[PDB]
């Protein structure tokens, strides 16, 4: 009744490719990867700061 | 003798001399866009 759905600009898939990114650097580097080039740290060494 | 729409518009019907059951199904249409650069660029454009 001329009622429409558009669908979003990112598919649920990039959507999980972006918490996907996020967890990774998140994981492996820390804050470093929102400051700038992800800094690796090792995980044990990251929760210790 | 009908089948019925959330509108109340019409769905479905039984033909009148000849008893099969016919859907309705609205004409296809929908939303045109027109994807364009700038005219300033192109006036080539894209239609979705
Ligand atoms: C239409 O006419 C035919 C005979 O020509 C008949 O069999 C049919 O039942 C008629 N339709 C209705 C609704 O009676
Ligand atoms: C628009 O056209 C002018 C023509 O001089 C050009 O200088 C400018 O870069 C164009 N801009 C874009 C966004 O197409």
């Amino acid at each position: 009744n001329g009622l429409t759905v558009l669908p979003p600009l990112l598919t649920d898939e990039m959507i999980a490719q972006y918490t996907s990114a996020l967890l990774a650097g998140t994981i492996t580097s820390g804050w470093t990867f929102g400051a700038g080039a992800a800094l690796q740290i090792p995980f044990a060494m990251q929760m210790a700061y | 003798q009908f089948g019925r729409d959330i509108a109340d518009t019409t769905d479905a019907v039984r033909d009148p001399q000849t008893l099969e059951i016919l859907d309705i199904t609205p004409c296809s249409f929908g939303g045109v866009s027109v994807i364009t650069p700038g005219t300033n660029t192109s006036n080539q454009v894209a239609v979705l």
